[PDB]
């Protein structure tokens, strides 16, 4: 191979490189990473480094869906946050396709060399059992997977290999996010899979892939705010409704609870049944018609971050909202339960996060910042055990037992 | 000797220059002692004489060895260390003896002469300049610089460990079956090999280290059990922590204290209750390593209790990959938890205590959850796998917890062990309003300017109350108002509040709290039979919520 020019990459002004500690790994994952890194070292992709490199970035191993091969995953979230901005408009048509297949073209990045002055920032460590040896330290020589600079730098090369396919299929939308390739079409499912097979064979031919996962955005349903339907309303039931309507008035307009609060007169017992007046039945009825559809006039700001909140509704059900400003939801949803995680909350939560992020990628071309309803220590202990994506979104941990729980289900 | 290993490039912190600390005057005895020491490590190539062009300097002292007439060359690199780049600590912890697989043949080699065998980056050497002063202040002092990793310099541990690892690397490839543990002075070599065939491999390794400038004295060479290794005594069937003896000195110096703290920090990983807070407070405000430090009342008492703790014998067995890992937890007082990790009954690998003193309100269930996680994480570090757990909590107790808990939680494979005190939900709020039970409409308010406030209730049975409160807040009065309702009521109650704060901390169902207020509320909830707590949006015309809010504000 002949040396091709690396593009100059710098950190943001005033920012130093990533200094994140490596978390413990099991014996199975360590051995897997060792074998992978030995191969990459032989192929010149990574090089061993010493302690004079003060930077470090977590590494671990995952297994993609519909695959049994171990996949090396590096958490470049800290590096990405500090890496300069590289200046593709997001395909709005991708959301309106009947079928969007996800292809992994991450191996393509290992063809392009990385700027020598930047390689130090890609340092990572393979831990050893019982610290028998000090961890094996590596840095990258080529474009790393998970780094936001990789798809940007490799963009020009990606457009050339897709140019023949995009002309032969002008009604097929192809979008790239990190290591994954999103291919959408309104074509019939049988003929669709033969087209993505035609594409992945075109990618295998030129070494973009090294020797399934289908999405259906039309089936992504919105979860609206629903009001209970009863013939007998207790004082407690009225109070619950008032509390839910009061909160919902922060999102929707024209919501009033005057006629419902009149029913709560004097000092009533909670279990007392109170007959709804004809004007209370009216006020309730017109509130329902307001909460029927999503709120108009909520626009997506491409510059501002996306935020995702998740609630645990029990029985394997989870609700979620995506917004950029409070009470201005861009999307709301609810996920049904799935067999395999009948007793595992963490597994259900991890899958939910990946689903939401996936939808956010398809719709806006960006993963949201998650507010996870889980203790930090509990999440950080087992979340890798159920992760199947090559990207990792930002997240924080919230601990507020909400009334917002039944305010969405 | 000096290793032919490639030097590791070292830089100063950006924008910083080398040290320029003036050398303190010394006794003629100490000066002549330093001259004899420097002369030896000059002809051994460890240091070299420098010219007057070098502007940098680092203070040196002359202390005598513990119970010896020999002098030591001590260097205070604190100034150089501040100006030296950061290095990455690659290790994730200390190797645990219970992480060792049982071996038929064991050898522990002494690589103590290791710091002064690893070459220092030639570009950085000038910053390690020091001066042997003259008594007359007229004759110029003898100035040297280090060619080798200096004892006490910031980068010495990391660069050495890196150098050693790279040197041990080819020997480990040629011998994938042989287990090697390195940690400064001690070098562990184990194998399931016959003695003669094993001792031959030992000589092969020593010759390998010798060619790379690392000597292994046959005096400190250990042949027969037990083998001393990292403060542990390795027997063929068991391991024992060797008795840790703490110094007894009339006058403690700064150097003595920090060495003591470092030692106690290491022991704290094995023994529970080791404290160094009062000793660390002594160090703040010191300028020199030789500065004498008087032990305070809290400090000498802290040191005394540490001595008693280190008297307890600690021992365990080795690891066997063929058998599963078992971890058992039991509840103790003051939210303390003890655990044992074993494979065969009453043959512990690791024994420790977990004191959970982080947080205001919690329950035994959450504390057990966090304990399991800590243990699981440790096991992965040492053995690379998570153990099967034996927990003092009913399978029904846990199922009632995670299904009703708003937050996501989970516990790995575990079986129930019936040994008190068991972990139990001491109470549980109702999901639906209680019929026939009195309904308390509860509210409280407080003046932010005077910290004065009221708290009370109004019931559907016509009962009302309001109590004056002093030195409280808006949040405290909301909890006191709920506390009132619990006090003046039967075993079944409905309580309506507008406080999101008060509601939130009771939803978590804690059984212990730092607050005397919350603790009493907890005690009330336990004695109750049924309690339903409802929330209502404040100031919207809700009946009972109206009358009680006006009475408190």
């Amino acid at each position: 191979i002949s040396p091709i020019e690396t593009v100059p990459v710098k950190l943001k002004p005033g920012m130093d490189g990533p200094k994140v500690k490596q978390w413990p790994l099991t014996e199975e994952k360590i051995k897997a990473l060792v074998e992978i890194c030995t191969e990459m070292e032989k192929e010149g992709k990574i090089s061993k480094i010493g302690p004079e490199n003060p930077y470090n970035t977590p590494v671990f191993a995952i297994k993609k869906k519909d695959s049994t091969k171990w996949r090396k995953l590096v958490d470049f979230r800290e590096l990405n946050k500090r890496t300069q901005d590289f200046w593709i408009p997001h395909p709005a048509g991708l959301k309106q396709k009947k079928s969007v297949t996800v292809l992994d073209v991450g191996d393509a990045y290992f063809s392009v060399p990385l700027d020598k002055d930047f390689r130090k920032y890609t340092a990572f460590t393979i831990p050893s059992i019982n610290n028998e040896t000090p961890g094996i330290r590596y840095q990258y020589n080529v474009l790393p997977q998970g780094w936001k600079g990789s798809p940007a730098i490799f963009q020009c090369s990606m457009t050339k290999i897709l140019e023949p396919f995009r002309k032969q299929n002008p009604d097929i939308v192809i979008y790239q996010y990190m290591d994954d390739l999103y291919v959408g079409s309104d074509l019939e499912i049988g003929q669709h899979r033969t087209k993505i097979e035609e594409l992945r064979q075109h990618l295998l031919r030129w070494g973009f892939i090294t020797p399934g996962y289908e999405l259906h955005p039309d089936k992504w349903t919105v979860q609206p705010i629903v009001l209970p339907e009863k013939d007998s309303w207790t004082v407690n039931d009225i109070q619950k409704l008032v509390g839910k309507l009061n909160w919902a008035s922060q999102i929707y307009a024209g919501i009033k609870v005057r006629q419902l609060c009149k029913l709560l007169r004097g000092t009533k017992a909670l279990t007392e049944v109170v007959p709804l007046t004809e004007e209370a039945e009216l006020e309730l009825a017109e509130n329902r018609e307001i909460l029927k559809e999503p709120v108009h006039g909520v626009y997506y700001d491409p510059s501002k971050d996306l935020i995702a909140e998740i609630q645990k509704q029990g029985q394997g059900q989870w609700t979620y909202q995506i917004y950029q400003e409070p009470f201005k939801n861009l999307k709301t949803g609810k996920y049904a339960r799935m067999k395999g995680a009948h007793t595992n909350d963490v597994k259900q939560l991890t899958e939910a996060v990946q689903k939401i992020a996936t939808e956010s990628i398809v719709i806006w071309g960006k993963t949201p910042k998650f507010k996870l309803p889980i203790q930090k220590e509990t999440w950080e202990a087992w979340w890798t055990e159920y992760w199947q994506a090559t990207w990792i979104p930002e997240w924080e941990f919230v601990n507020t037992p909400p009334l917002v729980k039944l305010w969405y289900q | 000797p000096i290793s032919p290993i490639e030097t590791v490039p070292v830089k100063l912190k950006p924008g910083m220059d080398g040290p320029k600390v003036k050398q303190w005057p010394l006794t003629e005895e100490k000066i002549k002692a330093l001259v004899e020491i420097c002369t030896e490590m000059e002809k051994e190539g460890k240091i070299s004489k420098i010219g007057p062009e070098n502007p940098y300097n680092t203070p040196v002292f002359a202390i005598k060895k513990k119970d010896s007439t020999k002098w030591r060359k001590l260097v205070d690199f604190r100034e150089l260390n501040k100006r030296t780049q950061d290095f990455w600590e690659v290790q994730l912890g200390i190797p645990h003896p219970a992480g060792l697989k049982q071996k038929k043949s064991v050898t522990v080699l002494d690589v103590g002469d290791a710091y002064f065998s690893v070459p220092l980056d030639k570009d950085f050497r000038k910053y390690t300049a020091f001066t042997i002063p003259s008594i007359n202040n007229e004759t110029p002092g003898i100035r040297y610089q280090y060619n080798v990793l200096p004892m006490g310099w910031k980068g010495s541990p990391a660069i050495f460990q890196c150098s050693m690892t790279k040197i041990l690397e080819p020997f480990r490839k040629q011998n994938p079956d042989i287990v090697i543990y390195q940690y400064m002075d001690d070098l562990y070599v184990g194998s399931d090999l016959e003695i003669g065939q094993h001792r031959t491999k030992i000589e092969e390794l020593r010759q390998h280290l010798l060619r790379w400038g690392f000597t292994t004295p046959d005096k400190k060479h250990q042949k027969e059990p037990p083998f001393l290794w990292m403060g542990y005594e390795l027997h063929p069937d068991k391991w024992t922590v060797q008795p840790i003896v703490l110094p007894e000195k009339d006058s403690w110096t700064v150097n003595d204290i920090q060495k003591l703290v470092g030692k106690l920090n290491w022991a704290s990983q094995i023994y529970a209750g080791i404290k160094v807070r009062q000793l660390c407070k002594l160090l703040r405000g010191t300028k020199a390593l030789t500065e004498v430090v008087p032990l305070t009342e809290e400090a000498e008492l802290e040191l005394a209790e540490n001595r008693e703790i280190l008297k307890e014998p600690v021992h365990g067995v080795y690891y066997d990959p063929s058998k599963d890992l078992i971890a058992e937890i039991q509840k103790q007082g003051q939210g303390q938890w003890t655990y044992q990790i074993y494979q065969e009954p009453f043959k512990n690998l690791k024994t420790g205590k977990y004191a959970r003193m982080k947080g205001a309100h919690t329950n035994d269930v959450k504390q057990l959850t966090e304990a399991v996680q800590k243990i699981a994480t440790e096991s992965i570090v040492i053995w690379g796998k998570t153990p099967k757990f034996k927990l003092p909590i009913q399978k029904e107790t846990w199922e009632a917890w995670w299904t009703e808990y708003w937050q996501a939680t989970w516990i790995p494979e575990w079986e129930f062990v019936n040994t008190p005190p068991l972990v139990k939900l001491w109470y549980q709020l109702e999901k639906e309003p209680i019929i026939g039970a009195e309904t308390f409409y509860v509210d409280g308010a407080a003046n932010r300017e005077t910290k004065l406030g009221k708290a009370g209730y109004v019931t559907d049975r016509g009962r009302q109350k309001v109590v004056p409160l002093t030195d409280t807040t808006n949040q405290k009065t909301e909890l006191q108002a709920i506390h009132l309702a619990l006090q003046d009521s039967g075993l079944e109650v409905n309580i309506v509040t507008d406080s999101q704060y008060a509601l939130g901390i009771i939803q978590a169902q804690p059984d212990k709290s730092e607050s005397e207020l919350v603790s009493q509320i907890i005690e009330q909830l336990i004695k109750k039979e049924k309690v339903y707590l409802a929330w209502v949006p404040a100031h919207k015309g809700i009946g009972g919520n109206e009358q009680v809010d006006k009475l408190v504000s």
